[PDB]
């Protein structure tokens, strides 16, 4: 019956619906009972009548029971987004990027836009520019805001220059530059013994804050200490162990790049990298 | 006017605009959903 299978049916998906994976077969795994044609039967229509749910991938077809707010949902919507608006809610957290839905669902850009507008007013939809180029303007549901991610544009070297300050201190006492010698005085005792570093450290010091974000994992504390140690702010000592480059110094022949100025006007002589080319 | 040629006549001015003011006020918790 249609009421009567329906609702038993949809009894086994509110309940469970063997999760996402459910297959036809695990129909039969759950009710056998129903006759090949009779279960079909009330699948089909109870797609027509939105109640049932499929899914298209792996082997044989994915079922779930419906919401009922989606079923009316698209059911008011018009046939292009039909498919088009369910097959880019299948798209999950990632969601999908324009263009290739016309390979996918084979239309026009131009008969795919109005209706994408359309969930854009339905707000069931929303362009999301992700870490790739902004060419894209991928789309995903408008319930979701997932993606593969710092921020990729500025303000990190802000708090670089925070974390290059304390791992500064952490070598020796603080920077005593003010006269000529203040390192170390041979590192407090023993200039061997002190083998010092953040690592897990870090965080407890990233607690500081004063800056609005959220926090940040201990892998990305050591993406971040590599980049210094590729413009030498610091050094690395023993994996995660880090010195500094002592370049506290350019802070501030003979040679170094600072504390260094040219005439660089007039006179005919002087030295470039360029004109050999 | 009085104040009840007022009411009944702002009545039906806004009764037959609340479908203006449909679309005005539920943009304006589309407002709102323009945070996420």
């Amino acid at each position: 019956q249609l009421s009567d299978n329906a609702k038993t049916l949809h009894s086994q998906m509110m309940s469970k619906g063997i999760g996402a994976l459910f297959t036809q077969q695990e129909l039969q795994k759950q009710m056998g009972i129903g006759s090949l044609t009779d279960l079909m039967s009330i699948v089909q229509e109870l797609l027509d009548k939105n109640l049932i749910k499929l899914v298209k991938q792996n082997d044989e077809l994915k079922f779930q029971g419906v919401l009922e707010s989606e079923a009316q949902k698209k059911a008011t919507m018009s046939a292009e987004e039909a498919l088009v608006y369910s097959y880019i809610e299948a798209s999950g957290r990632e969601g999908i990027w324009s263009k290739t839905i016309k390979a996918r669902t084979n239309l026009h850009q131009h008969v795919v836009l109005k209706c994408l507008k359309s969930l854009e007013s339905q707000r069931y939809v929303k362009s999301v520019k992700s870490v790739k180029f902004p060419t894209r303007k991928i789309y995903m549901l408008y319930s979701l805001q997932p993606s593969v991610d710092e921020l990729d544009i500025e303000f990190i070297n802000s708090l670089l220059t925070i974390v290059w300050r304390f791992i500064s201190e952490n070598t020796f006492p603080n920077g005593f530059k003010n006269f000529e010698n203040g390192p170390k005085k041979n590192v407090f005792y023993a200039p061997n013994v002190k083998n010092y570093s953040t690592t897990q450290e870090i965080l407890e010091f990233i607690t500081a804050a004063q800056v609005a974000n959220v926090e940040l994992t201990p892998s990305n504390i050591r993406s971040l200490c590599e980049v210094l140690v590729y413009d030498d702010k610091l050094e690395k000592v023993t994996h995660d162990c880090y010195r500094v480059t002592l370049e506290s110094i350019l802070q501030m022949s003979i040679f170094n790049y600072f504390k260094m100025f040219p005439a660089s006007k007039h006179d005919k002589e002087v030295v470039y990298f360029d004109e050999w080319t | 006017l009085n104040e009840e040629a007022s009411k009944l006549k702002e009545r039906i001015w806004i009764g037959l605009n609340a479908d203006f003011l449909l679309e005005q006020e539920s943009k304006r918790l589309k407002q709102e959903a323009d945070i996420a």
